[PDB]
RNA sequence: CACCCCGGUGGGGGAUCCCUCGGCCUGCGCGCCGGGCAAGGACGCGGACGCACGCGAUAGACGGCACGAUCCUCAGACACGACUGCCGGUCUCCGACAGCGGCGCAGCCGCAGACAACCCCCCGGACUUAAGCAUAUCACUAGGGGGCGGAGAAGAAACCAACAGGGAUUCCUGCAGUAGCGGCGAGCGAACAGGGACGAGCCCGCAUGGCAAUCGGCAUCGCCGAGUUGUGACAGCGCACCGCGAACGCCCCGGACAGGGCGGCCACAGAGGGCGACAGCCCCGUAGCAGCGCGCAGCGGAGCGAGUAGCGCUGCUUGGUCAUGCAGCGCGAAGCGGUGGUGGCGCCAUCGAAGGCUAAAUACGCCGCAGGACCGAUAGCGCACAAGUACCGCGAGGGGACGGCGACGA
RNA sequence: UAGCACACUCGGGCGCGAGCCCCGAGGGCCGGGAGACGGGUUCUUCCGCCAGGCCGCUCCGCGGAAGGUGAGCCGGGUCCUAA
């Protein structure tokens, strides 16, 4: 947690792409020092994890950006649709299940639900 | 046998790096009931099925 | 055609992904001093132009030849010969390989 | 002849690594795995009641299924970044 | 009696819940009673023990000793109090592990946001006592 | 002296007993896979990392939120959040294509593969019983193939009946081990009722002709397409959902008090677990306490089902008997037809097949939860342990063994 | 107990320890060296051993720590077909 997420929200998506490449370089210099010399035990750990932290903030900013790009799209990208289940994505909608023929509409309209109470 | 496919050598390398004792710092960990690696494999007694 | 995958990861093939480190072995030192050759331990799926392009990019030196060998210890050892003379010794002190 | 002498000739290896199931059961001549039945599309009908316990669903990592159990438990709210964006609009 | 069917009275599941408790639950299970001087101020019966807590030992060999908590270890459930020690053979003094139930807190540490956590339990206890007072009023 | 027997001490071995983060059983809950790349696999990923487990090049805690001080073998990390929890990201490669299919189709989609307990469709044994055996039986089972779903299938009478008539299906009870089938041998074997659970009903086709009133697609209010070989209709949903929880001291024994003794206290809490012996009052807990809203609009209604029904033959099936069902083949209907335990014909009675949908009661493994007159390490699952592991087999496959110091302070 | 090395011998060395380990000498004996399949690190170096090797070991295909496999020309694929 050497690189904090608070600073990564300020950077842009392509600015996080360059940061992950720059942090990958420093990890290669750390893996050099681990082989040749000693290192503090979690230096490779920390630099590996803030590469992941930069890339996560990159992904989280990119999901937010791509959603507002293709929000009012006819077909949104599959990334931005909710991954329910293949069966649940192929389910009929509640509007489609409520679809009934004209005779069922007229009958429910002409004979609606009654609210009543009985007593003997 | 000095001629092998890419899959054979990767499986042979994975069998080789696996075949090592418990690192000695693990014997000092609490709740470490393992004293020696029981899954050690010797090349003459135990055969690998890497064909 | 709408894009099906809107949020895409950055591509691989970064030079830090390809090169794990440069070796400081007794063999690797002999190759640095006698043969102007660095020894890098690399990703086992990295090809010879990808390894050579990584050394020209990360260490900023021209590469004559790349010899590779997938080790039985799991990695790919890559022998990178540099173009200019005395240059692998110049890299390995600045890169800290030796 | 029939026994100890004949075992010296057993240096062929007929069943090699299957690319689908990873057992050493893919025959080279037959070009079919004896365990999982690759390259038939459906899995081979397992030859024992215990073979499902060894090789069936749940005996492996269940990488997608453990995720979809966790999403189903929470109501399939999905991607946490996109969840707040659909909630705002 | 326990009238909640959804909680276990099973010994096996309660024992498994104790030894395979996670670290958030193991902090709660390592609670310790307060003194009467702390309970007039805070009101709650006990609180989870922490490092730098002043503690009087209530049971065991060190009973009646006072000292600060110098080490809490959630796995194996042991609180190590300053001035509750035993020597090794090489003269090295080791703190002796005491269960948290055998310790009574004399002075609560309040440094690392713990005064917020004490006041959160204190206020929720005070608020829940107000609801039970109104319900018994009605 | 050896040998033998008995005892003592020491071995040897792991019985016994005590324990149990395990099993088993029952109930309840859940019932959610897959080109958005599944199941499974391969290979990698820890500073020191083999196994196990975790994970996927964001590789041994990446983000958000909650939590709030430790994690630890070393080194270190840590209020700029340790250890955790919940959810989400990332999620290599092999493994679902000679692909197949739908839609005028700049293109957009679907199928494949997994699951095999439950359920539906097809295929279909033999051991066995008959004291042999061939029909029969086992059995319309096992098994194989195919296919779904959270249930499935069934289902709104071409039904039951013979009454003073009942009224979809499914399930229970019951009819009933009955009528009946059967080398009438062994054996097999239903149905209507009556009682009950649960309850629910509907639709397509022959829709206007003063104009397809209908739909799909798009780069969209306009094109293009479907379509007259005929298209056409909205009543149901959603959110919220806590944190706290009473009451104990002294003395004795002891390594240690939860023991003993004395004296209290709390209890809508004396369920259970932990704590150095057996704790209502030491701890975790336990009893106890908290809800709501938003919706429902219109325009046809007598439409009717053919290589079918039925008959003949055949094969299978059934308790189904001069045929119960199913199929094949031959023949092949009707305006009236089907049926009436099932020969033909006639009566009378009762229904309307050959098109479609339909909750609930019903079944059930994994898994989650809770229980139990269960088993307590040769038992109980094969596995209380680095168990589908080690290991064996060319292969399909086969498959173990192994639990316990203490106050984890010395 | 059955059984297990019985063409070697002499001196020296390291070593707590030597019939077997090393060196020198003598006397004998027979294959040795390259590929495939198969094995998979056994290779090589350093250190070890009171465990394993049908005896012993200071040795080792053993135990531990390392090191090592570099290709336009070798083999296969990026080629071709055979049954
Ligand atoms: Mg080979
Ligand atoms: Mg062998
Ligand atoms: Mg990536
Ligand atoms: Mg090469
Ligand atoms: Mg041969
Ligand atoms: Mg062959
Ligand atoms: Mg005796
Ligand atoms: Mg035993
Ligand atoms: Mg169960
Ligand atoms: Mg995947
Ligand atoms: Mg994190
Ligand atoms: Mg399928
Ligand atoms: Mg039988
Ligand atoms: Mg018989
Ligand atoms: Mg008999
Ligand atoms: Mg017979
Ligand atoms: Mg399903
Ligand atoms: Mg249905
Ligand atoms: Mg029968
Ligand atoms: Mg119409
Ligand atoms: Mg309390
Ligand atoms: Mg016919
Ligand atoms: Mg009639
Ligand atoms: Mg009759
Ligand atoms: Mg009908
Ligand atoms: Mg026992
Ligand atoms: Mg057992
Ligand atoms: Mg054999
Ligand atoms: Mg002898
Ligand atoms: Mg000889
Ligand atoms: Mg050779
Ligand atoms: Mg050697
Ligand atoms: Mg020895
Ligand atoms: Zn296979």
């Amino acid at each position: 947690m050497k690189i904090r997420t608070l600073e990564l929200r300020e950077k842009s998506v392509e600015e996080l792409e360059t940061l992950a490449f720059s942090l990958k370089e420093e990890l290669l210099r750390l893996r050099q020092q681990k082989n040749t010399q000693t290192l503090k035990p979690h230096e490779i750990r920390v630099m590996r994890k803030n590469i992941a932290r930069v890339l996560t903030v990159r992904t989280e900013k990119l999901y937010a950006e791509m959603y507002e790009k293709h929000k009012n799209d006819k077909r949104m990208p599959k990334d931005l649709r909710p991954r329910l289940t293949k069966a649940k994505r192929m389910a009929l909608t509640k509007r489609q299940l409520n679809m009934s023929v004209h005779s069922v509409c007229k009958r429910r309209r002409a004979y609606p639900r009654m609210y009543f109470s009985y007593s003997e | 046998g000095s001629r092998k496919t890419e899959i054979i050598k990767t499986r042979l390398s994975r069998a080789l790096v696996r075949n090592r004792p418990i690192p000695v710092w693990k014997r000092r960990m609490r709740g470490n009931t393992q004293q020696y690696n029981m899954k050690r494999r010797h090349w003459r007694r135990n055969k690998l099925k890497i064909y | 055609k709408y894009t099906r995958k809107a949020v895409t990861q950055p591509a691989t093939g970064h030079p830090a992904d390809i090169i794990r480190f440069g070796a400081c072995n007794e063999k690797a030192v002999r190759l640095i001093e006698n043969n102007n050759t660095l020894v890098f331990i690399c990703d086992k799926y990295a090809t010879k132009p990808q390894i050579g392009n990584a050394v020209t990019r990360f260490y900023k030196v021209p590469v004559e030849k790349v010899n590779t060998a997938r080790s039985i210890k799991g990695y790919k050892k890559a022998y990178v010969k540099l173009k200019n003379e005395g240059d692998a010794l110049k890299i390995a002190n600045e890169a800290g390989i030796i | 002849s029939k026994g100890t002498s004949s075992f010296g000739k057993k240096n062929k290896r007929n069943h090699i690594l299957c690319v689908r199931c990873g057992s050493m059961s893919y025959h080279k001549q037959k070009l079919r795995c004896s365990s999982c039945g690759y390259p038939e599309k459906k899995l081979r009908n397992r030859g024992s009641p215990k073979a499902r316990r060894r090789r069936g669903e749940g005996t492996g990592r269940m990488r997608h299924l453990k995720k979809v159990r966790r999403a189903a438990r929470n109501g399939f709210k999905g991607n946490a970044i996109l969840r707040a964006l659909r909630n705002a609009n | 009696m326990k009238f909640n069917k959804e909680k276990t009275a099973s010994r096996r599941k309660n024992r498994k819940a104790h030894f395979t408790a996670n670290s958030t639950e193991r902090r709660i299970r390592m609670s310790s009673p307060l003194s009467k001087e702390l309970r007039e101020k805070y009101g709650f019966r006990s609180f989870p023990i922490r490092r730098n807590d002043k503690v009087v030992v209530m049971k065991g060999r060190f009973k009646g000793n006072t000292g600060t908590v110098v080490e809490v270890r959630r796995k194996m459930y042991k609180v190590y109090v300053d001035s509750c020690e035993a020597s090794k053979m090489n003269g090295r003094k080791v703190r002796v592990g005491i269960d948290a139930s055998n310790l009574k807190i004399i002075e609560l540490y309040q440094g690392d946001g713990r005064d917020k956590i004490l006041e959160r339990k204190m206020n929720n206890r005070r608020m829940q006592m107000e609801r039970a007072a109104k319900i018994k009023m009605e």
